């Protein structure tokens, strides 16, 4: 399939960015 | 006892009541329209 | 290959289920 | 002076005389004869 | 009537709903009559 | 927990409320059954009657195409 | 047909229902908390902590 | 012709027969 | 228009949540744990105003 | 600014807590954006010092950047005429100083400080947002509509120009 | 004491993390088989002959389809309602050609939810609660046993059945408005009722609550943690709530009892949920929405339009294009 | 006691119906808004303007009543009683569809009015503002669908009619023509609205199935009393419950009933963000992959290309009768259609 | 000038459940609008 | 609160804090130039919906 | 020019991998 | 079976030269590696 060429990194992006936030707010919790 | 006969209440209840019963009327009559 | 993609955030979605059940915070009465 | 800037005018005249103040005027008698009791 | 002076409540609440559903039979018959019954 | 005004049970048992309403709200009914009958609500509102939908000379629907002379081209209608 | 098959399925569903209601109602009668948790002997609380 | 006014006679009999027995019991003090 | 119409949309509950923010800064955290007439019907003139009644 | 933060200016010294005369740097950047706003009109617009601004023809052909001298009359309030832009930012600028000059010398009513809550900085917060949000809806409209601000040559036709044919007729 | 009397012990018990019950020992491995099938078919299964004419549609991931595309396909309209597991196909190619995946995860699925319904009287049971939370599941599961049962079974194949995806259920909706035309049912009606009403009165009573919240912490802190897990003393004051509300519309329809008031929050979108599931049940066998198509005549006795003509305009436009290569015959009947 | 507070004191009496400065806005508003749509579905025609019966003088019910949108000819005009189209003239702004504005615009500020009673109220008894801040979501929907997404199109015609029948017309022509539930706003709107749904009965069930025996009664409902202040269900038992069924449980009540309000408020935005996008034609239609491999490949077919192909009959079949205005004339062999149907 | 420590300082929190629906409502997200972003 | 030479001198404009004239103070004034400006923003709106049309020009790319 | 079609990506996870680990270590670190 | 806390747990530390050295390094080799990946 002929998909948008920013596809997967834009939908790695989205997801990772936020997941990395999250993930640094949750472990340093409790400092 | 003795309360007000008028009121915000009355004035309330009546806006919408009475336009209501005369638009009922006016639907009731509808029904016998013919074409 | 967006397939990948797609699997990937699928399978990123059933894991944190996992996770939230097997894992969780106890509920404790205090 | 065209017949929309008339009706425009008009409708400022008539929303604030159908509408503005009698409602003020009313609100205005009312609230100074029933009035709350400290 | 059991008590003088006043109406039951129960009484005015069944002339009342018959009288509701007296005009909710006439909007249905007139679904079928006159204006807006395909005939 | 009354804010003041009288209880609506009390008021529609009363004798008075409805001495004043068997004629009242039958009164609203039947006019507006009459600005019906009449035909005023046809004129009033500009609804056609059943006749009036389409004329010898137009067939089609009225479909207003004009901005501003919306008059003239309802009487042209007809 | 349409209206006996319509009006059948949709009695048996909703007696369906009520059988699920009274089995229910039933079950917790007879085991006494159909009027709801006793303060003294809420049962969870003697339970040990899931995790 | 008189087939719904028939017709409506018969439904406000029965309309009323009930309420009239409910009534009835009320007022003259049966049990209820 | 597009980014433009939507940002002005949402700013709309920007504006309705700090403007809440700003006029019940004193709730903020909860309601006081008395409040138990003030609220209760028809005991005050005028909802709230513990002079009335 | 982040580093040192613990300036006096900032500290009430009638007290000793950090405050901000709130209506007081209302009237201090009102006045500075009606001088902008003025000059902004008044030089660059009209080209008295400045470049002016794009103009073009009805049908988008020949558009570049001229001086555009301010329209006083009622077709300054028409959107599609660049004098009304230069007209209403030397006026509005005009209005923005007397009203900053106003709030620079006059405290505000005590009913409206307490209702407003102007010692709040979140009673600013919201009410710039609502202005924020009129004005977006405002450039969003004016975009989507067309005007002199936003011509054809710059941000391409609008849809209601195909819809009634415009360049076809 | 007994090696049942101790399995039946376990299985019943209430301190397993995760209870199981009876109707668990069904629901666990029907819910994991129709799991593992979908999982497989939705990523990898080839494409189906959902209508019977060889015109197989592609719903897998692997066949070119995004996630909101891809679907487990309905069995072919060559079976109908006829009971095709894997062991009446002659290969399993054959089997995934004819939407075989489909009965397997629907039969199981349907069997599982409603095991899940038994469960949830079970567990109520055992910690002694009131048994009524698998009364309020009982709407969902009549919606999804309408959808994927009850429906392909009126209309005769399970052809007919919701697909398994998104775009599937969006196919299958468009497709029953121009069968049956739902949104003028009452039954919908009632049923987008329930879901607007039960959103709204979610709304009312979270905002409610959330505003007579009592002060226990310092805005700094989440205000959630003024509670405290298992405290009797009310979190919020229900009297604030009712005096706000009572004023907001007027007094007397305002709730200030908490049990009628979370009644009626559990009563209105389950009840709306039966009616919009019976109405799918009963558009199942062709009774269908109302048909205000033509109603209205001028005197002459043409027809005069209103939103309905309109609304059938569309159910038209839906009607001839769906399915486009599967009718023989002028009306859509089967 | 100055004039302005004996006002304040007036409008804030303790009665049946509060009033409040706020009561200025909304109950004037709101009687203009609801008479106004109950006169048009009564009396006036959509005939000018869509060549449509919509009132029950025209012999339509309930569900094809409809205070419908103003003719296509008058664009985004406000349609004032007085303005240069109906000019003063009653009738005339009637059968152009004045009421359609009349409607919109009174029920907008109507809607202003009631989220202003909520804060006055919230803040007259003591409470925060949550209930405004919920009420929040219904205001963005009301402005992105019935301001918002005609003011994109070309007229106030493409506004949704006042009107059960004229919603649905809407309903389906966003689908026909925008493909609105491929749409990934309307699908997180969907998500909250049906769980909103779900959390309204699943709170409600669970209070009702854990609450204390308080009283004697199988009527468990006499049970309680507004003023005691200890919990009338058990969260221990609720949680514990939940925790062995779905594997999770709220634990917080507080948690609990923000959750409750978020869902369906948070869903109503995002679907008015999608429905922003929809008024200037910014569609989710189609995934460009599936349509350039199925231009190439004849034997590809999914899900997305058979709704795509429901689309265009309705598109086509109902642009006429649906848009009388365009004149459109499809003669019969260009309509789009199956075999044998 | 000196470089004072500012006393407006606040730990932030996200705890182990708020972690969780921020990761499924990542994923979910991600989930949705990533086959519009292939197109 | 450190000293700055800038902080000297812009302190006399961060020093009215809090002060207010008692009453209603110019509130009458504030509101006349509301309704003036909700008038010029429904005259101008008007006049960009076609609403009012006045003479001299007309709504339209060719002014 | 044409370039390798993974460039983008991999040169992105290559840097910001490792980039979150260290956030998510100094950051929570005192805790 | 019971659940015990783990006594073998403890805390892991990066300080903020660690943090510099460490950026840097992913940095430059990003710098280094990124033409190649493109090739
Ligand atoms: C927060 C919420 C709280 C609640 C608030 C509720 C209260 C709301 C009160 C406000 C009511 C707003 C009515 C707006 C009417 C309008 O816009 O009416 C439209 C007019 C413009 O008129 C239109 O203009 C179009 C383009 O015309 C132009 O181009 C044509 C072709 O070339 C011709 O040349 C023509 O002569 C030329 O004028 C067409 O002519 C249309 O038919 C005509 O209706 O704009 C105008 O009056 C004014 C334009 C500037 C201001 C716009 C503000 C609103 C904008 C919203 C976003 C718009 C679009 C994005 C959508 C998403
Ligand atoms: C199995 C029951 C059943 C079935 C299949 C039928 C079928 C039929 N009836 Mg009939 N009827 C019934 C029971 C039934 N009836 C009962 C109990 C009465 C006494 C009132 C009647 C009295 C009656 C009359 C006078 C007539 C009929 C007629 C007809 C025919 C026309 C149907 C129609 O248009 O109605 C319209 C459909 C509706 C009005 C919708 C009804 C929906 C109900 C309210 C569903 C309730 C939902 C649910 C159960 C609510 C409870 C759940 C709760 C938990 C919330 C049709 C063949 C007509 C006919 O053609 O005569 C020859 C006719 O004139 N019936
Ligand atoms: C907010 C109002 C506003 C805006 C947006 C502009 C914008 C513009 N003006 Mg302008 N102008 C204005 C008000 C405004 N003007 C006023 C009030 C006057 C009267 C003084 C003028 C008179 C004027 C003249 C005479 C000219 C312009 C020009 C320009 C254009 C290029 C300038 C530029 O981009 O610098 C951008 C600047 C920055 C982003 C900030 C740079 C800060 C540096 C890095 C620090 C320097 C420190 C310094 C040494 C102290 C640009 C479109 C020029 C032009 O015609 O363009 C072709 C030009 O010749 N204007
Ligand atoms: C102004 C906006 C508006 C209004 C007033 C309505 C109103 C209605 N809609 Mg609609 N709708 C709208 C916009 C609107 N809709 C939009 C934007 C969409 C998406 C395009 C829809 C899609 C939609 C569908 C698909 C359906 C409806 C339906 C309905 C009806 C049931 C509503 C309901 O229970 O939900 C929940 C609300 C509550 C549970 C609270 C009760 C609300 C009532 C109506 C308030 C009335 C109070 C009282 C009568 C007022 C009088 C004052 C009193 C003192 C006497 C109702 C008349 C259903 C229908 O058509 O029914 C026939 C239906 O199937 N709507
Ligand atoms: C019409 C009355 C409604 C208008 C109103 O605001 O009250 C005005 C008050 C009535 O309500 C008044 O109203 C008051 C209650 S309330 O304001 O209506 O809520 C009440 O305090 C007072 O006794 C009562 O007379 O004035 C009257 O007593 C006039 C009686 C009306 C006779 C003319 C017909
Ligand atoms: C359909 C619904 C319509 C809703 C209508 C709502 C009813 C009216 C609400 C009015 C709200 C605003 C009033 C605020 C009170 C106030 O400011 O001070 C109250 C003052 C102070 O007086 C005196 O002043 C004294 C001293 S002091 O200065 O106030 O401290 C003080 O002691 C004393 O109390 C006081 O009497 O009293 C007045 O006499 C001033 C009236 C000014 C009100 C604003 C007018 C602007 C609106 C006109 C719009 C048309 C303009 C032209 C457009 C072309
Ligand atoms: C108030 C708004 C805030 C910005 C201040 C703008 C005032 C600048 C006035 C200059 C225009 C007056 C003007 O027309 O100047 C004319 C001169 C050259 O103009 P031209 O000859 O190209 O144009 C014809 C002119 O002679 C007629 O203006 O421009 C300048 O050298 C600017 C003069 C002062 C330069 C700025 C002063 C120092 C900056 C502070
Ligand atoms: C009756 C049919 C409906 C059943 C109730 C559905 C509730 C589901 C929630 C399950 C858990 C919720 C739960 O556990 O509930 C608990 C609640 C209180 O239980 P109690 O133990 O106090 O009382 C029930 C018995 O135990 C003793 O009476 O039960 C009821 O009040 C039953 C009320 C029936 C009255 C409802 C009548 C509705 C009729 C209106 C329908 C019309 C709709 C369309 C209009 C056209
Ligand atoms: C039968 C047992 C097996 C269960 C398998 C089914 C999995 C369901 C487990 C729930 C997942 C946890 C998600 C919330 C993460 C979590 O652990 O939440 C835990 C949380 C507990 O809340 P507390 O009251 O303890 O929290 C209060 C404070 O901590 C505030 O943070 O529960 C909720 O918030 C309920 C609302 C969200 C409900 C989410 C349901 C979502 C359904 C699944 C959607 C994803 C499907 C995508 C497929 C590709
Ligand atoms: C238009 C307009 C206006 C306004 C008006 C108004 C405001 C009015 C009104 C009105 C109204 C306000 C009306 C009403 C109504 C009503 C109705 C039409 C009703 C109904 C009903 C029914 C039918 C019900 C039924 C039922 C049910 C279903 C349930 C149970 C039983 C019962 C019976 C209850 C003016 C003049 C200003 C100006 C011009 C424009
Ligand atoms: C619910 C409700 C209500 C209402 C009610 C109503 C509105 C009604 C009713 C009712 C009615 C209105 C009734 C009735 C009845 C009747 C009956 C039950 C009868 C009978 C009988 C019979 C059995 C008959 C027989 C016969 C035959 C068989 C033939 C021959 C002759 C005769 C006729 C004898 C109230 C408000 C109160 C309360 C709340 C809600
Ligand atoms: C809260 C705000 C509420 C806003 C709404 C309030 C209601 C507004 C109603 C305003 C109606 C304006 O109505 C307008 O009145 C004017 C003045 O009489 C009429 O004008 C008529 O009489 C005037 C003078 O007698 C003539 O100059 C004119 O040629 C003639 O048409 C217009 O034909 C009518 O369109
Ligand atoms: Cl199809
Ligand atoms: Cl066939
Ligand atoms: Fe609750």
């Amino acid at each position: 399939m002929q998909v948008n060429n920013l596809g997967f990194i834009a939908s790695i992006l989205f997801v990772l960015v936020p997941t990395v936030f999250l993930l640094i707010l949750f472990i340093q919790t409790g400092k | 006892v003795t309360y007000p006969i008028f009121t915000v209440r009355w004035l309330a209840v009546h806006t919408l009541a009475v336009p209501s019963v005369f638009f009922v009327g006016a639907i009731a009559a509808m029904q016998f329209i013919q074409r | 290959m967006e397939s990948v993609a797609y699997i990937l955030v699928l399978t990123m979605a059933l894991a944190v289920l996992f996770f939230a059940i097997a894992f969780r915070e106890p509920p404790r009465i205090e | 002076m065209t017949p929309s800037l008339a009706n425009f005018l008009w409708s400022l005249v008539l929303g604030a005389a159908i509408v503005l103040i009698p409602a003020t005027v009313g609100l205005i008698f009312i609230s100074q004869k029933d009035k709350i009791t400290r | 009537m059991f008590a003088e002076g006043r109406i039951p409540l129960w009484v005015v609440g069944v002339v009342a709903g018959i009288g509701a559903i007296g005009v909710l039979g006439l909007f249905f018959y007139g679904a079928y009559a006159g204006l807006g019954s395909s005939m | 927990g009354t804010t003041g005004e009288r209880p609506f049970s009390d008021i529609v048992t009363s004798i008075r409320y409805w001495v004043i309403h068997s004629i009242t709200i039958p009164m609203l009914f039947i006019a507006g059954w009459l600005f019906v009958s009449t035909g005023l609500a046809y004129d009033a509102f500009g609804t056609p009657r059943p006749d009036e939908y389409f004329t010898q000379t137009r067939q089609e629907l009225p479909i207003l195409q004009e901005r501003y002379d919306i008059n003239q081209e309802i009487q042209e209608f007809n | 047909r349409a209206w006996l098959a319509t009006s059948h399925f949709v009695l048996g569903f909703f007696f369906l229902v009520g059988h699920l209601w009274h089995a229910g109602r039933a079950r917790a009668a007879a085991a006494g908390f159909e009027k709801g948790i006793d303060r003294e002997t809420e049962p969870t609380l003697f339970m040990p902590d899931l995790d | 012709n008189l087939e719904p006014i028939f017709q409506l006679t018969f439904l406000g009999l029965i309309v009323l027969a009930g309420p009239a027995v409910v009534f009835v019991l009320a007022f003259r003090g049966g049990d209820l | 228009t597009f980014g433009h119409a939507v940002f002005a949309l949402l700013f709309f509950f920007g504006h309705i949540w700090h403007g809440s923010r700003t006029l019940f800064r004193d709730v903020f955290a909860g309601v006081d744990p008395g409040l138990e007439e003030q609220v209760e019907f028809g005991v005050f003139a005028k909802v709230g105003d513990l002079s009335t009644r | 600014h982040w580093v040192f933060w613990d300036l006096e200016l900032f500290v009430d010294p009638r007290t000793g807590e950090s405050a901000l005369d709130l209506p007081k740097m209302f009237g201090i950047h009102l006045f500075l954006s009606g001088l902008l706003c003025f000059g902004f009109g008044a030089f660059h617009l009209t080209g008295v010092w400045g470049p002016g601004m794009w103009v073009s023809d009805p049908y988008g052909l020949t558009g570049h950047v001229q001086p555009v001298a301010p329209e006083w009359g009622p077709a300054g309030f028409n959107p599609f005429n660049p004098g009304g832009v230069v007209a209403h930012h030397i006026a509005a600028g005009i209005v923005g100083i007397i009203a900053g000059l106003f709030h620079l010398t006059v405290r505000p009513p005590e009913r409206l400080y307490k209702a407003l809550r102007m010692g709040n900085i979140e009673t600013v917060l919201s009410s710039s947002i609502a202005a924020v949000f009129f004005a977006a809806f405002v450039v969003a409209g004016t975009m989507w509509y067309g005007n002199a601000t936003t011509p054809i040559e710059l941000f391409g036709p609008t849809r209601y120009q195909w819809d009634k044919g415009y360049f076809q007729e | 004491a007994s090696l049942w009397e101790q399995f039946c012990q376990w299985v019943t018990s209430t301190n397993n993390r995760i209870y199981v019950g009876w109707f668990g020992t069904l629901m666990i491995p029907t819910l994991l088989t129709a799991t593992t099938c979908f999982i497989i078919a939705f990523i990898a299964a080839p494409p189906v002959d959902i209508d019977g004419i060889r015109e197989p549609v592609a719903g897998s991931l692997l066949y070119g389809n995004n996630i909101i595309s891809g679907a487990v396909v309905p069995s072919s309209n060559a079976i109908g309602l006829h009971f095709y597991p894997i062991w009446e196909a002659a290969s399993l190619d054959e089997w995934l050609y004819n939407g075989g995946p489909y009965q397997l995860v629907v039969f199981h699925f349907l069997i599982g939810i409603f095991c899940y319904m038994g469960r949830q009287w079970e567990l109520s049971y055992r910690l002694g609660m009131r048994p009524w939370i698998c009364v309020a599941y009982s709407a969902p599961v009549s919606a999804a046993t309408a959808v994927f049962l009850i429906y392909p079974i009126g209309q005769g194949s399970f052809s007919d059945g919701m697909p398994l995806g998104i775009s599937g259920t969006f196919n299958f909706m468009i497709v029953f408005q121009a069968e049956h035309n739902i949104l003028m049912h009452p039954f919908h009606m009632l049923g987008v009722a329930g879901v607007f009403g039960g959103s709204l009165f979610s709304a009312m009573h979270g905002s409610l609550v959330t505003s007579s919240l009592v002060r226990e912490t310092t805005e700094v802190e989440s205000q959630n943690y003024g509670y405290k897990f298992g405290q009797e003393e009310e979190t919020y004051n229900i009297v604030a709530a009712h005096g706000y509300f009572g004023r907001l519309i007027f007094q007397y329809a305002s709730f200030n009892n908490s049990r009628s008031l979370h009644f009626f929050l559990g009563a209105w979108p389950v009840i709306g949920i039966w009616f919009t599931a019976m109405g799918v049940s009963t558009m199942a066998f062709n009774l269908n929405g109302f048909n205000f198509n033509q109603s209205i005549l001028d005197s002459q006795g043409r027809v005069i339009g209103t939103w309905a003509d309109v609304l059938n305009r569309a159910n038209i436009g839906f009607e001839v294009m769906h399915e486009r290569n599967a009718h023989n015959f002028p009306l859509d009947l089967a | 006691r100055g004039w302005f507070d004996v006002l304040d004191d007036w409008l804030k009496r303790d009665r049946f119906v509060f009033i409040g400065w706020s009561g200025l806005l909304l109950f004037p508003c709101a009687f203009m808004a609801l008479g106004g749509w109950l006169t048009g579905t009564t009396f006036v025609t959509s005939w000018y303007t869509h060549g449509l019966a919509s009132s029950y003088l025209e012999g339509a019910n309930f569900l094809t009543v409809a205070v419908s949108s103003p003719a296509d000819a008058f664009g985004h005009s406000l349609l004032f009683l007085w303005g240069p189209e109906a000019q003063g003239n009653l009738t005339r702004w009637f059968q152009i569809g004045g009421l359609w504005p009349f409607v919109a615009l009174h029920g907008a500020f109507g809607l202003i009015g009631f989220m202003l009673r909520q804060f006055e109220i919230s803040r007259l008894v003591g409470i925060r503002p949550y209930n405004a801040i919920a009420f929040s979501g219904p205001i963005a929907v009301f402005v992105s669908v019935f301001l918002m997404y005609p003011l994109g199109q070309s007229s106030w015609f493409f506004a949704p009619s006042f009107g059960v029948a004229g919603i649905f017309r809407f309903i389906l022509f966003l689908q026909g023509f925008h493909n609105w539930t491929l749409n990934p706003f309307h699908m997180m709107g969907v998500a909250g609205i049906l769980g909103g749904a779900l959390l309204c009965a699943i709170h409600g069930a669970t209070v009702e199935n854990t609450l204390f025996e308080d009283g004697e009664d199988s009527n468990t409902f006499r049970a309680f009393e507004p003023t005691q202040a200890e919990e009338t269900y058990s969260m221990v038992t609720a949680n514990r419950f939940w925790s062995q069924i779905f594997g999770i449980a709220f634990s917080n009540k507080r948690w609990l009933h923000f959750f409750m309000l978020f869902v369906p408020v948070t869903g109503l935005w995002m679907s008015s963000v999608g429905i922003v996008g929809l008024a200037l034609n910014l569609r989710a239609y189609d995934f460009v992959s599936q349509e350039l491999r199925a231009a190439e490949d004849p034997e590809f077919e999914t899900f997305y290309t058979k709704n795509i192909l429901l689309n265009e009959g309705m598109r086509a079949w109902m642009a006429p009768q649906d848009q009388p205005h365009e004149n459109f004339i499809f003669p019969e062999e260009v309509l789009p259609r199956g075999n044998a149907l | 000038m000196d470089r004072n420590s500012n006393p407006n300082r606040q730990p932030v929190e996200l705890n182990r459940t708020s972690l969780y629906l921020g990761l499924l409502l990542v994923a979910v997200l991600g989930i949705l609008f990533s086959s519009y972003f292939f197109n | 609160a450190q000293r700055t030479r800038l902080g000297d001198i812009l302190r006399p404009l961060n020093s009215e804090y809090g002060k207010v004239v008692p009453g209603w103070g110019t509130t009458p004034v504030m509101g006349v130039f509301m309704a003036l400006f909700l008038v010029f923003l429904l005259i101008i709106l008007q006049i960009y919906n076609s609403s009012l049309i006045l003479e001299g020009f007309s709504v339209d790319w060719a002014g």
